[PDB]
């Protein structure tokens, strides 16, 4: 809701495909829940435990129950059938969840939630401030007007304090984005490695001889080829996941997050007092910046005191009146 | 505001608590449906293999079925998501012991209704920037309000003792999970021997039956208690700040390591362990809220406030 | 995908040729179930398998497509001062 | 008449149009994304509808099928329902 | 706001009272004489309730 | 919401037990369309086509699992009764028509229109300060002033709109009369019919040139289920038709085209206020079997007593 401005294109985009991922492990999960067999045959002639493979037509006589077929399914479904088949949508549901928690720790973490509460209240309200309009544009003041820009001031004064000193913002995000392209190259190296095994035709060999009667049972996964699919635009999906993050770390390689340089601002402003702010302070605002720059164009306003003179001097023209 | 007073742990040990609240739900709905064991008889009546006839209906394995469900599979491999569901809502309803008894919660909302009071107020900074009219009247009725604040919590210890009950209730609670969990692990199965006497129905007595969602239920029994294990360590080490630090008392010299005012008498009991609380959330409403304890201060306002 | 074997085959192909009485198969129902799935795996079309997955990625793309001008972060931020600005 | 706290915030208003237009008149990246979006959109319209339009004579009900188990079941080809 | 503590009282004694009497009545395993020899042949059946 | 003032207790009453009757016509609805089969045997000793029915071995009946399905359906569609089938789906007819009639009200734009007209304004004279004035019989704000004679012209405007038909009260009246008579049809036909739901039903279908069998006898699974549904419905038809009889009874019992501010009058300091009629009337009747309070702050607007009082205290 209100922290969709601390949100950049990465995030955003982050966000929608672990959505989609977890829409494939919901899928996935109610299909290996409710349709998940396993057909398997038994092979009539075998060789040293290997089908041998060797007027009309007529079916094979196998001689066997229902019940007994059952249990050959269960039995080579458990032990013959590969598990990333079997747990693949709950292997996807949990990196899912990983990533969900990695992205949003920083939204639940009470230290840097109060400061991101605290930065996106006064960001805001500095936003839709006249003054802010006022001081950009370059006699009188509404009374509730000016209290308001002098208390939104002294509030910018106080949690430039109480944040500029700390950098646990920073460190927290650098954090979660290290872990996630970590989870990512671990996903696409392990996901790809495995995905091979999930095939239609498996043979199994499980030796139920003295309940069933035969040896070997050649199965047939019938969602293999569904869960194929499902595991590619998994591996697609995490492709572009990693990509982003990568694109995350790289943008927070290259600058230095922990100085922000309001040069921009104080040369096409008239004040040109607006300090160099640091630290988690600077990280916030480049998310600002990336975000929407004009933000915290109209939030420099309130860091200069070039701007707090001028508006001491108009509540001072205003609270000290001719008539008193 | 609630979530201020919930520390680093207690949002953990909830989103914890989610977690083993859809792992039980999961575990649920897999026993509604999915759960079946499907049993054959033991001993039953370039080689060409023939399988083995049972002689059985259909009807007769669905009994021969049931009679193992009931008097072979283990209790654990039946009721291991109810046992779930119902400990994590127990730990869900003790996991706010120490927010719902009305005079703690009145305690709480005091507390914090003071201490965000005083960070509104610029009398602090006003004071900060001395040692290093109508909002001083405000200040002064701030500070009353903060005397009235001491002589109303700072007597009292309950808040503490029911924390420390709270922590008590799920490290006790932890173990007795983990050791019954860990000993009944075993027991989950996939290939388990049925040995019934319902040979007057289907003729034979000995079975072979398989668990077909024993290794689903063996993975999110491991996966259950590893998030009890994690719970458990995040219990522990909430136990251990308790009681390596004297949270009875709040010590507010660090403060004046960098402030001149060394007037401020150290808070006791509710107040301390409140204070060390609104630490954990940040220090820095701690170190702020120490100005407004000291009564040389207010000496000061009322000196200052006189002069106006 | 219910599936009968062709008993008169010729050449890889169903030749389609005293009350009736039914053709005995000698096939088990898990004998039948192997047909239908191999059947349904091999010689079903993929579009007939995958026509409403097909349909709901294109709906999906349109979706994103239209609502990708609101999602990106910088034209969003655009709108939406135009829209307050204008409403104002 | 206008009173005196209309007149001021329609100059507010007045000033607030002429930031926003010099803030958004410099570049057209929500007319190139709208642009580029309606595109992408005729594009997938035109292949739905071509590979779709190829491919829907494929539902067919009767296939026949002949898959090779004839060592797992005895039969060769079978004919097949898709209900 | 007394006639409703009352009737939740009375009807708190009659449940008790009616599920302590009739819960050991769920039972697994039990035997059924319904006379469908015509039918079916058999006349007693033990059956098991899942 | 707005429209909870105008149901009294006989209305939340009919609209609970119609929502109870809802939610049981699903129960019985989705148990109908999963559930409800019957499984028949055939008879192998018949006599006349009729079931005979004279270590033990079990019958064979030479019957596939197919023939079995369609011996089910065929009895089932044939020999099984109308009511034990479609009961479910006449209860939630029946529970969409009650609903129907008791909505309606909100419904019909004329209606709707006057009582949110209605309920408007007496929020409204809730609100009004000089309701709190008049009933305790002193400085009055301008603005205040104003509000209090535009709620007078208002009330004295909307009595003179309102008073000449009774359309409203009309409409009422017809959908208790529809209700009290739905009421009666559905508890002669179900009472009727409810002995039809049995367990063991004996159907002779004639499709022995297909399964071989005349005459079979079938075990209907939902059947008593469906009979402790059809005992409850008729339970609950009752208690609806109670009320139902209650709210005619209210209506027939004095004239609620007639409302008389005797007691009001007598208790407060005005005593001229006149004896409305028609639409008003019933519409104060409903609020008076609400809340009386409504009455005695919404009275003081109608008498020109208290009028001739607005015009002292406002020239002051
Ligand atoms: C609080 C303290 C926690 C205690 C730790 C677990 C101890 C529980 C012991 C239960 C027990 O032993 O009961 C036995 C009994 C079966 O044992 P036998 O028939 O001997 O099995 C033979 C084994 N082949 O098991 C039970 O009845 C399980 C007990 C209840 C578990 C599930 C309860 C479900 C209630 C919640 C319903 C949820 C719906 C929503
Ligand atoms: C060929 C299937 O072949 P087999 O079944 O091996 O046999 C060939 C069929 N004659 O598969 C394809 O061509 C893949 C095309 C289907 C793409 C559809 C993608 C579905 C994505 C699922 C999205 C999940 C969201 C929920
Ligand atoms: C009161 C209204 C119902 C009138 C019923 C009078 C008798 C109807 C009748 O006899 O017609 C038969 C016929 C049943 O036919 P068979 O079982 O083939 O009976 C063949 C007869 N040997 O009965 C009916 O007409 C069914 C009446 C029930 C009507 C309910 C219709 C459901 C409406 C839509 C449901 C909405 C759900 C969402």
């Amino acid at each position: 809701p209100a922290y969709r401005i601390l949100k950049p294109w990465w995030d955003v985009f982050t966000d929608y495909i672990s959505i989609v991922m977890l829409m494939i492990a919901v899928f996935g999960g109610t299909l290996q829940v409710d349709q998940d067999k396993m057909i398997c045959l038994p092979c009539k002639w075998v060789t040293k435990d290997s089908c041998n493979d060797s007027t009309g037509p007529t079916g094979i006589k196998y001689d066997l129950d229902r019940h007994q077929y059952n249990y050959v399914d269960a039995v080579c479904y458990e032990n013959r059938l590969h598990w990333f088949a079997k747990y693949f949508p709950y292997l996807v549901l949990l990196h899912t969840l990983i990533f969900l928690a990695c992205s949003n720790f920083w939204f639940k973490f009470p230290r840097t939630s109060s400061k991101l509460e605290h930065f996106v209240s006064i960001l805001l309200k500095c936003f839709d401030s006249p003054w802010t309009t006022r001081a950009l544009s370059e006699g009188v003041l509404d009374k509730k007007e000016g209290e308001q820009a002098k208390a939104l001031f002294e509030k910018v004064k106080k949690f430039r304090t109480h944040v500029e000193e700390g950098d646990i913002v920073y460190r927290l995000y650098m954090r979660q984005t290290i872990i996630k392209v970590i989870k990512f190259a671990l996903i696409i190296c392990y996901t790809v490695y495995y995905v091979h095994n999930i095939k239609f035709d498996v043979d199994c060999t499980v030796d139920i001889e003295s309940l069933t009667g035969y040896r070997t049972y050649r199965c047939a996964h019938p969602l293999a080829t569904l869960f194929k699919i499902l595991a590619s635009f998994y591996i697609s999906l995490v492709i572009f996941y990693g990509l982003i993050c990568m694109y995350t770390l790289w943008w927070m390689l290259r600058r230095s997050l922990k100085k922000y340089s309001f040069e921009s601002i104080r040369e096409e402003s008239s004040y040109s007092d607006i300090p160099d702010v640091k630290n988690d302070f600077a990280f916030m605002l480049h998310l600002i910046d990336q975000y929407d720059p004009l933000y915290s164009k109209r939030f420099a306003v309130f860091l200069s005191e070039v701007s707090e003179n001028k508006l001491r001097q108009l509540n001072l023209n205003n609270e000290w009146t001719l008539d008193k | 505001a609630f979530r201020v007073l919930k520390p680093w742990w207690d949002v953990f040990t909830d989103y914890l608590s989610v977690a083993m609240l859809m792992i039980g739900v999961f575990g649920c709905t897999l026993q509604v449906m999915q759960d079946k064991i499907i049993c054959l008889p033991k001993r039953v009546q370039t080689v060409e293999m023939k399988g083995l006839k049972t002689d059985l209906d259909l009807q007769q394995y669905s009994f021969i079925n049931q009679m193992c469900y009931e008097r072979a599979l283990h209790w654990y491999a039946k009721y291991f998501p109810y046992l779930v569901l119902i400990h994590t809502l127990v730990f869900m309803l003790c996991s706010n012991f120490w927010f719902k008894f009305p005079g703690s919660s009145s305690k709480i909302e005091h507390f914090i209704s003071i201490l965000g009071k005083c960070f509104d107020s610029p009398w602090t900074t006003r004071a900060l920037s001395e040692v290093s009219k109508k909002e001083g009247e405000q200040a002064k009725a701030l500070f009353e309000k903060v005397k009235k604040f001491r002589l109303h919590v700072e007597e009292g210890d309950i808040l503490y003792a029911m924390y420390v009950r709270q922590t008590v209730l799920k490290v006790i609670k932890f173990l007795i999970i983990i050791a019954y969990n860990s000993a009944l692990v075993s027991k989950v199965q996939f290939t388990v021997d049925c040995n019934v006497d319902i040979q007057d129905m289907t003729g034979y007595k000995n079975f072979s039956c398989n668990h077909t969602m024993a290794h689903l239920f063996s993975k999110l029994s491991f996966c259950y208690l590893c998030f009890v294990s994690i719970y458990g360590l995040t219990c522990l080490y909430t136990l251990y700040w308790l009681f390596y630090r004297s949270l009875r008392e709040y010590s507010f010299e660090y403060v004046r390591q960098e402030t001149g005012i060394d007037d401020i008498p150290d808070v006791k009991n509710d107040f301390a362990f409140m204070l060390h609380m609104i630490d954990q959330y940040d220090p820095l409403y701690s170190k702020r809220f120490a100005v407004f304890l000291s009564e040389v201060s207010e000496n000061k306002l009322k000196q200052l406030n006189l002069n106006n």
